[PDB]
């Protein structure tokens, strides 16, 4: 995959940007960033997701380049994914954090992101509405004013996105 | 007790729009991801997240072959986060 | 024939987040209308869409008595919309 | 309501402004930039939204001021909302223009934006899906490329939006 190796912010660049409208940073050697990314690949009714290895390096290096410490979780359900989610809002390091990353791959429809169980006769979806609940300042608290940026690669339905032109 | 905004500070950044397809090379990786990291390790530097996430769906604009569009969704981010890598 | 984006340059700015109320004064009127147009006839001349929107989101920061948060949803802006007033 | 005098951006501070990432805007003397705003203020089953007319000066004036030419729509249904979007987008005038704003403001609901006749009973709503998949590339070609912006008051829900906290 990708070395994920970001070019610097100079001492100069950060005082260009430096005025009330950014969010603060913590101090780099007592601040302790957290990322998460669930990576469904296997599945039991869907096609494998081959490149999906590819996806995990480049943005375990990049997370990782940033300063986060990433946590990686592999062919879940949606009740695992909850589950998970669940745990890594209630981090201790998050306190200590100032900033999030949650990263989701898989296959996804209109309803969701596609657990590893889904089927057309027996869905298993994580909603993106509970991702955002599980997230929120009453279910994490330590996150509270502090920016959480949800990345996710899937489909959000089986259309091909496009229409057709003559002229 | 004191009240706090219920959704705040999020911002979601997905591979496609509502009912469309997002593309995965199968050695590769997918398209959206492989874009999304390149930005970053670019932009990080000098653009924030907003900025940086506006030129990722920039990148998809020219509708050839295997077409999608990225869209940001959610937005509740009060302030410009930037990642000021290096610091 | 050729393919063109179902969806693409749109944004959609909010009231308040999903679930939650938006405030109206009785005559004052709707409090993001009258915060958006504040900001708009401020900043439309300095700051594209997105800027101004992330400005309206800051104002409503503070959950001080009737609070609510704005959001920017569906943003498949691939370019900097600048109005340039007076232009 | 609001004057909605707008700031003017000046010949050098456009110039500051101006790469590659800006939407292009239209001549001042041939372009017939358009707005849309439906406002229900009057409904068969829920309050009167008192104070909409300060609402509609200050969006109608903000807008004109901007340039557009705003056409204003009153107490609608779901379906009149839906028939007056499809004609707002089939206008042969966003040919000639370079953007456009969609302006709502209504009672609202989970589900969507509340038409007149809206009842828990018998609802009455446009969905955000419809107001997007109305002004796509599909139903509204001449708006391909160029800036659609949506504005919307309304509730959500009936949700305060807040969490509390002790400290």
């Amino acid at each position: 995959g990708s070395e994920g190796n970001v070019k610097l912010c100079s001492l100069e660049e950060a005082q260009r940007i430096w005025s009330a409208e950014i969010y603060p940073i913590m101090d780099k050697s007592s601040r302790t960033r957290l990322a998460l990314i669930i990576c469904n690949e296997e599945f039991d009714s869907i096609p494998r997701r081959t490149g999906a290895e590819v996806d995990i390096t480049g943005m375990t290096m990049l997370l990782q380049n940033l300063g986060y410490s990433v946590d990686v979780k592999k062919n879940l359900t949606a009740s695992d994914m909850t589950t998970e989610l669940e745990a890594f809002a209630h981090r201790p390091e998050h306190k200590t954090s100032d900033s999030t990353f949650l990263v989701f791959m898989s296959h996804g429809i209109r309803e969701g992101i596609c657990g590893k169980k889904h089927s057309e006769q027996v869905p298993d979806i994580l909603q993106l509405n509970a991702i955002f609940n599980m997230l929120n300042t009453k279910n994490c608290p330590s996150l509270k004013d502090k920016p959480k940026v949800i990345i996710i690669q899937a489909c959000k339905g089986d259309s091909p996105g496009v229409v057709w032109f003559k002229d | 007790i004191k009240k706090a905004h219920i959704e705040k500070d999020f911002i979601a950044f997905c591979s496609s729009t509502p009912d469309n397809v997002s593309w995965r090379h199968p050695t590769m990786g997918s398209v959206f991801i492989g874009r999304l990291i390149e930005h970053m390790q670019e932009y990080a530097c000098s653009c924030d997240v907003e900025e940086i996430f506006r030129k990722v769906r920039f990148s998809f604009e020219q509708p050839d072959g295997r077409a999608q569009m990225p869209t940001t969704d959610r937005v509740t981010l009060t302030r410009c986060f930037y990642l000021f890598p290096g610091h």
